[PDB]
């Protein structure tokens, strides 16, 4: 039942959130580390809650705080959608123990402790898969825990400090020791906060939430090991100064930090030139389909392959590809496609697949292993079925060799299965190697004739020229942007290229051996390339002693570009 | 696939000459019996000449005998007939047809008349008279 409502109110970070990152001892030295920690001076959500959506997102980890002393909040639940439909977290708290377990329970819109039971936490468990049971956790004051999952590994920090009646976050530092880690291994988009209420009664509750970020820190152990310090470094310039110098304090003069580029921000996109459209309706409805044992290739090239509109052409169900897929033949563009068009039974359509054996496939049609393509079969029933019994379609039936990929057999001869030569008359041991399919619309329906169009499509070895509709969206004239150009990934600032490439030319190297001239296939037009600006970052500050104030300095770079 | 066209005829004198032609298209069989028809109005259509596929033995019809003349040729997969001293009874609606040989008694006989598997749109040959 729905009954707890929830304020949120906002409020500063200040400094607070620094855990041992690594359980090794030191003394008296600074440590610069690199790992999740809560961004200084950052936002944070104080939650109240009295008697709601508890949906609260977990991202990479969780920072969480509360004030309250009557014990009030109670475990947490972790999980992606917290249905029946996937596994959970299920730590919880108790004044004696603490149990957690992963199953596919199903949380209501609420859940929380009757107080002793957790029927209304989750109806159900079916399908487990961990548990585990240990000594609880949570033993006027502030507690701060800090919740993480990396590698499939869940660890939690804690803290437990004192504090004076004062209305926020103390000031001051305060550092987090490691507690628990557990092998997990599930993704988890959200979490939720339990609360145990008597019967019911009412109550209130209050605490923080925070999310963190994998940044640089420094930090400065004492003499016995204890951190009483930490400094960020992507807080402000200064700090980015007292990083790189790895120290506390810095002197009157003039330093630098680090440099600054211009960021990409779109990409273009550069197809074949495009004049003409592919004849898709003369191969899958032309009223004839070939022979199985001869049977017809076409080739497709120059053209845009609308593979949209192949499924109004023929009455098939679905597409089936192995090197490709179905719905992402538009986007992929192809040098050369290959139609082969043909009718077999309808036990046969399943004959059609790599790494497969059969009467049709060593002496009829024949693909490589690593055939990239799709293949459609449809019932052609009322085609080419009649009372009578069809009798035009052939099929070879002996060989004496298996045939090769992409190999046709279309002559015919007198198959000699003696010693004796057959001598052009088919009597003893001399047979006829092409069989005459049986076509009635009587038949069943492995019976019954199947029309099947394979589409064969070569990878980019030669200039593309089959494939979808790309607009090749002209890069403005001014932007720092990526490009890729037939495997070529590069970055810059880009306007046209007044360079004279003779038709011949594609590409231009530099002094430095490098691009500085493009080409779109879609449209003759070559594009002239620069750097993006970049420059350095430097900071001119009196000594630390005196103030803080600093001054950026950006290194060969008028105030026009951020 | 198996398509039949003819090509040629009209108008001529008696004692005239014409050549009549039907081009065999997408056809696959091994062995058949291709025959030609012809039907004046008012007359059930009844075949005229066929030859063998395989060596091209000539049968030929009592009426058209000798006047009728017959060629196959392979490289084009067509059929072609020679006229000469047409008759004012030899005015009809002229077919060509295709079908398959017979295969019966482990041999291979060419057979014609009814029973045909597949049949042109025909043309028409007048006589003056
Ligand atoms: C804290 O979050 C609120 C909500 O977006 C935001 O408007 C506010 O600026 C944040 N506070 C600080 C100090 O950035
Ligand atoms: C470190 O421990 C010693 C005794 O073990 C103690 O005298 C000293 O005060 C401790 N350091 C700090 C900073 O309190």
């Amino acid at each position: 039942v729905n009954l707890i409502t929830r304020t949120q109110s906002y409020t500063n970070s200040f400094t607070r959130g620094v855990y041992y990152p690594d359980k090794v001892f030191r003394s008296s030295v600074l440590h610069s580390t690199q790992d999740l920690f809560l961004p200084f001076f950052s936002n944070v959500t104080w939650f109240h809650a009295i008697h709601d959506n508890p949906a609260l997102p977990f991202n990479d980890g969780v920072y969480f705080a509360s004030t309250e002393k009557s014990n009030i909040i109670r475990g947490w639940i972790f999980g992606t959608t917290l249905d029946s439909k996937t596994q959970s977290l299920l730590i919880v708290n108790n004044a004696t123990n603490v149990v957690i377990k992963v199953c596919e329970f199903q949380f209501c819109n609420d859940p929380f402790l009757d107080v002793e039971s957790e029927f209304r936490v989750y109806s159900s468990a079916n399908n487990c898969t961990f548990e585990y049971v240990s000594q609880p956790f949570l033993m006027k004051n502030l507690r701060e825990f800090v919740f993480k999952n990396i590698d499939g590994y869940f660890k939690i920090y804690s803290k437990h400090t004192p504090i004076n009646l004062e209305r926020d976050l103390p000031q001051g530092f305060s550092a987090l020791e490691p507690l628990v880690d557990l092998p997990i291994g599930i993704n988890i988009t959200r979490f939720q906060t339990l609360l145990a209420l008597h019967r019911w009664t009412a109550g209130a509750a209050a605490y923080y939430v925070g999310y963190l970020q994998p940044r640089t820190f420094l930090l400065k152990y004492n003499e016995n090991g204890t951190i009483t310090d930490a400094v960020d470094c992507a807080l402000d310039p200064l700090s980015e100064t007292k990083c790189t110098l790895k120290s506390f304090t810095v002197e009157k003069g003039i330093y630098q930090t680090s440099n600054f580029r211009v960021q990409p921000t779109e990409s273009i996109v550069r197809f074949p030139n495009i004049t003409n459209l592919c004849p898709f309706h003369e191969v899958f409805n032309a009223t004839t389909f070939a022979s199985v044992y001869a049977w017809n290739r076409k080739r497709i090239s120059n053209c845009v392959a609308d593979y949209s509109v192949i499924y109004n052409f023929a009455p098939f169900f679905a597409f089936k590809c192995y090197g490709v897929s179905p719905t992402k033949l538009n986007d992929l563009c192809f040098t050369n496609v290959y139609a082969d068009s043909f009718v077999i039974r309808g036990n046969e359509v399943s004959q059609i697949a790599p790494g497969q054996t059969g009467n049709i496939a060593d002496y009829n049609y024949k693909l490589p292993d690593d055939f990239t393509g799709c293949v459609i079969a449809w019932n052609s029933n009322k085609l080419d079925s009649k009372p009578s019994g069809n009798y035009n379609y052939l099929y070879r039936l002996f060989r004496k060799s298996k045939l090769k990929p992409f190999e046709r057999d279309i002559s015919t001869e007198i198959y000699q299965a003696g010693n004796k030569p057959c001598n052009g008359v088919a009597g003893p041991n001399c047979y006829s190697p092409l069989q005459s399919y049986g076509f009635r619309p009587t038949y069943g329906v492995g019976h019954q004739p199947y029309r099947v169009v394979v589409l064969s499509f070569e990878l980019l070895h030669a200039p593309a020229t089959v494939c979808g509709p790309k607009k090749s969206t002209n890069l403005v004239k001014n932007k720092c942007v990526n490009f890729n150009f037939n495997g070529l990934t590069g970055t810059g600032v880009l306007t046209e290229s007044n360079k004279k490439f003779l038709p011949f030319q594609q590409f231009g190297r530099d002094i430095a051996d490098t691009t500085d001239a493009v080409r779109d296939p879609q449209t003759l037009e070559i594009l002239d390339i620069t750097p993006c600006s970049f420059g350095g970052v430097s900071v001119i500050t009196p000594g630390t002693n005196t103030s803080n104030q600093v001054a950026v300095l950006y290194q060969g770079v008028n105030c026009t570009e951020v | 696939q198996v398509q039949l066209q003819e090509s040629g005829g009209g108008l001529v004198q008696p004692g005239g000459s014409l050549r009549l032609s039907c081009a065999a298209s997408g056809f696959t069989l091994d062995d058949y019996a291709i025959g030609w028809f012809r039907q004046a109005p008012g007359k059930e259509r009844e075949g005229v000449l066929c030859i063998s596929a395989s060596g091209g033995s000539t049968l030929y019809a009592d009426s058209v005998k000798g006047r009728f003349t017959i060629s196959r040729d392979k490289d084009k997969n067509t059929v072609y007939l020679q006229m000469n001293s047409l008759k004012p009874e030899d005015t009809a609606v002229y077919y060509c047809a295709a079908a398959g040989r017979l295969d019966l008694g482990s041999g291979y006989v060419c057979y014609g008349y009814y029973g045909t598997d597949y049949w042109g749109k025909g043309t028409q040959v007048t006589v003056s008279s």
